C-alpha cells in the first residue's frame, strides 16, 4: 500500500491495495455543513438524498455499482463503489451526474418526493435518536453564531424555505475545482492516475470558494431539553480541542483513549480499564461511555458522553468523571500511558485497516483535503510511540485545567446542577 | 419574686434564667429549621416553586 499525488487544476489521490477486490472511485468536496448560513441548513442533505433517490435505479440497471454519500462537517463525499474491472463505467456515470447535466435530476416531482422523504427522516431522527440529538445540541451550543454549530441534517423549519434556487446556488458556489479531489481506493493501479486528469473530463465552473468572515469560536453555553416522558437521561460534556494539522492531534487522541469506553451490560467491560470504572461499579450509576476527541479544519471538541437509567445519580457520575479528568493532568502512571498507547494503536489499526473501500476513501479524502497527502500508518505508529508522560501531562494542563466547558442534555435532567457546580469541580479541589 | 424583698437569690436566678432561656430559643429554632427543611420555602409570586430549583 502506498499513496500518490498529482494535480492539474484539480487534485487526484489513490491508495492502491491489491488484497481487496472492491474498487471505489468518487469525488470529495471540502464544503459541507460548515459552509452554509442558518437560513439554508439542509441543502447538503437534500443534495445527498437527490443523488441517492432516483438515478440509483439507473446505476443498477445500466451497470452494476452501489453509490454512497456522507456529510460530517465539511466533507461532502459522493463515493461510487464498483468491481475491480468496472471503474471506467463508474467514472463515466459520475461525470454524467455532476458535470453534465443536473437539469434532469432537478425536477418538480422528484424534488417534492425527496423533500417529503427528508422531512420524514429528520422528524424520525429528532423523535428517536437521543444520543445523536444531544451531540448535535452540544455542537449547536458550543459554536453559537458561527458556521460550525448548525446541524448536518437541517432544522425542521429550515427545510421548507428553499426549493430550486438555493440548491442550484449551493451547487454553483461550492461544487468547484479548488476544493475537490478524486479518491481511488480499492485495487486500481494507474487508470485513476491518468483518466481523472483529462482535457475536459473534470468538473466545470472554475473558480474559488467564498471566504468565511468568522473562523470559529468556543463559549461555555448550556442547553437543556428537559422532558420527563423519556425513560433515561443523556448528557454530554466537551472542551476546546485542536484542529487537523496540529502537533497535538495524537496527544489529544491518547488522552481520550486513556479513559476509553464502558458498558455495564457486558461481562467483558466491567473488569478492565482505569480507576473511574472501579469507582462506578460499586453503585449502578451509568450505562455507556464515549470519550470522543473530534477535530475539524477550524476547531476540535474533546469531550464525554453517557446515559443513565438512574436519575438521582447524575451528579455523582459527573463529579467522578470530572475528578478523574483533574487527576489526569497531575499524576498518571507510566503503565497507564503504555496501556493507552497500545489501545490507541489497536483502535487506529481497526479504523484504518477495515476492508471497506468507502471508509478508506472517506479517510483519505479527509486527510488529503487539509494537508496534501495522507499520513501513513507506519509514521502514525512511530509518532504515537514518540508520545510520553510529559507530553500528555503538558497537553492536559494546557487544554483542561480550568477551561470553559459546554454541556447538553435531554430526558430526566431534573437532578443536574446547572453550570457553576460542574465548572467549579476542575480547580476547587486540592491540587 | 423570692419573698417580699429583693436579695441575692432574686437577681441571681434572674440572671441564670436570662442565661438559660436563649438555649431553649436555640433548640426551638432547630425545630423551626427542621420544619422548614421538611416543608420547603415559599415564593414572592405566591405560586408553586417546584418547577425550578437551585442549590
Ligand atoms: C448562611 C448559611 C451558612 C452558614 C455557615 C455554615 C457553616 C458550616 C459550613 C459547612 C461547609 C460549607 C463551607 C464551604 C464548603 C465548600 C463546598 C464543599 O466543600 O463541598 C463540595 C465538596 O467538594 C468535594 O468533595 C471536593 C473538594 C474537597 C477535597 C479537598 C479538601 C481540601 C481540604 C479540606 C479541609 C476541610 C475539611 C472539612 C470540609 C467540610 C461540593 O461541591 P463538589 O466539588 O462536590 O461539586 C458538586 C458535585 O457535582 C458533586 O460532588
Ligand atoms: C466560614 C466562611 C464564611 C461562610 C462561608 C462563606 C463562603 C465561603 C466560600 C464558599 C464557596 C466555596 O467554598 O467554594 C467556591 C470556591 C470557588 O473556587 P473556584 O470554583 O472558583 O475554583 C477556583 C479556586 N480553585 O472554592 C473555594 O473557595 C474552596 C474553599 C474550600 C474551603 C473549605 C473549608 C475551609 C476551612 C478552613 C479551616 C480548615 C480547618
Ligand atoms: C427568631 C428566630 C428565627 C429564625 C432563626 C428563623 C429562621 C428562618 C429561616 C432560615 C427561614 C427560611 C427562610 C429564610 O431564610 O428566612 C424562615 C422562614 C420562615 N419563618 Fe423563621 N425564623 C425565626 C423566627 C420566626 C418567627 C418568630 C416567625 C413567626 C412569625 C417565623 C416565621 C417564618 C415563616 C412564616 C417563614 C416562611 C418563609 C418561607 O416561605 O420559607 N420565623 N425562618
Amino acid at each position: 500500500a502506498e499513496v500518490t499525488q498529482l494535480s492539474n487544476g484539480i487534485v487526484v489521490a489513490t491508495e492502491h491495495n491489491p488484497s481487496a477486490h472492491t474498487a471505489s472511485v468518487g469525488v470529495v468536496f471540502g464544503s459541507g455543513a460548515a459552509n452554509e448560513n442558518p437560513y439554508n441548513n439542509g441543502v447538503s442533505n437534500l443534495w445527498k438524498n437527490i443523488f441517492l433517490s432516483k438515478e440509483n435505479s439507473a446505476v443498477a440497471a445500466k451497470e452494476g455499482l452501489a453509490l454512497s454519500s456522507n456529510i460530517s462537517r465539511d466533507f461532502q463525499s459522493y463515493i461510487v463503489s464498483s468491481l475491480p474491472g468496472s471503474t471506467d463505467k463508474s467514472l463515466d456515470f459520475l461525470n454524467q451526474s455532476f458535470i453534465q447535466q443536473k437539469a434532469n435530476l432537478l425536477s418538480s416531482s422528484n424534488f417534492e418526493a425527496t423533500k417529503k422523504s427528508v422531512l420524514k427522516q429528520v422528524q424520525d431522527f429528532e423523535e428517536n435518536d437521543h444520543p445523536n440529538r444531544v451531540l448535535e445540541h452540544l455542537h449547536s451550543t458550543a459554536f453559537q453564531n458561527t458556521p460550525l454549530s448548525l446541524p448536518t441534517r437541517g432544522t425542521l423549519e429550515s427545510l421548507e424555505n428553499l426549493v430550486v434556487a438555493d440548491l442550484e446556488s449551493f451547487a454553483n458556489n461550492h461544487f468547484l475545482n479548488s476544493n475537490a479531489v478524486v479518491v481511488g481506493t480499492g485495487n486500481i493501479k494507474h487508470e485513476d492516475l491518468v483518466n481523472s486528469i483529462e482535457s475536459k473530463n473534470l468538473s466545470l465552473q472554475t473558480g474559488t470558494k467564498p471566504v468565511l468572515k468568522k473562523k470559529a469560536a468556543f463559549l461555555g453555553s448550556e442547553v437543556r431539553l428537559r422532558d420527563d416522558t423519556l425513560p433515561k437521561a443523556w448528557i454530554s460534556l466537551a472542551v476546546e480541542g485542536e484542529p487537523v494539522n496540529s502537533p497535538n492531534y495524537f496527544v489529544a487522541k491518547l488522552a481520550a483513549q486513556i479513559f476509553g469506553s464502558y458498558n455495564a451490560f457486558e461481562p467483558a467491560s466491567r473488569l478492565q480499564g482505569i480507576k473511574l470504572l472501579d469507582n462506578i461499579q460499586e453503585y449502578q450509576l451509568c450505562d455507556n461511555f464515549n470519550h470522543f476527541s473530534l477535530s475539524y479544519k477550524d476547531s476540535g471538541l474533546w469531550g464525554f458522553s453517557t446515559a443513565t437509567r438512574n436519575v438521582t445519580m447524575i451528579d455523582d457520575l459527573i463529579h467522578f468523571t470530572l475528578k478523574q479528568w483533574n487527576r489526569l493532568t497531575i499524576s498518571v502512571t507510566d503503565t497507564e500511558v503504555e496501556r493507552a498507547k497500545s489501545l490507541l494503536k489497536l483502535q487506529l489499526g481497526q479504523l484504518y485497516e477495515s476492508g471497506n473501500p468507502v471508509n478508506d476513501a472517506n479517510l483519505l479524502g479527509a486527510e488529503v483535503l487539509i494537508k496534501g497527502s495522507k499520513l501513513s500508518l507506519g509514521e502514525a505508529f512511530k509518532k504515537i510511540d514518540a508520545i510520553t508522560v510529559k507530553d500528555v501531562k503538558a497537553w492536559a494542563g494546557k487544554r483542561l485545567w480550568d477551561q470553559d466547558i459546554a454541556i447538553a442534555g435531554t430526558g430526566q435532567i431534573e437532578g443536574l446542577l446547572d453550570y457553576m457546580r460542574i465548572r467549579s469541580d476542575m480547580s476547587m479541589m486540592r491540587w | 419574686w423570692g419573698g417580699f424583698s429583693v436579695s441575692n437569690p432574686t437577681i441571681q436566678r434572674f440572671f441564670a434564667l436570662h442565661y438559660l432561656v436563649p438555649f431553649i430559643i436555640a433548640a426551638m429554632v432547630i425545630m423551626h429549621l427542621m420544619a422548614l427543611h421538611i416543608h420547603g420555602s415559599s415564593n414572592p409570586l405566591g405560586i408553586t416553586g417546584n418547577l425550578d430549583r437551585i442549590p
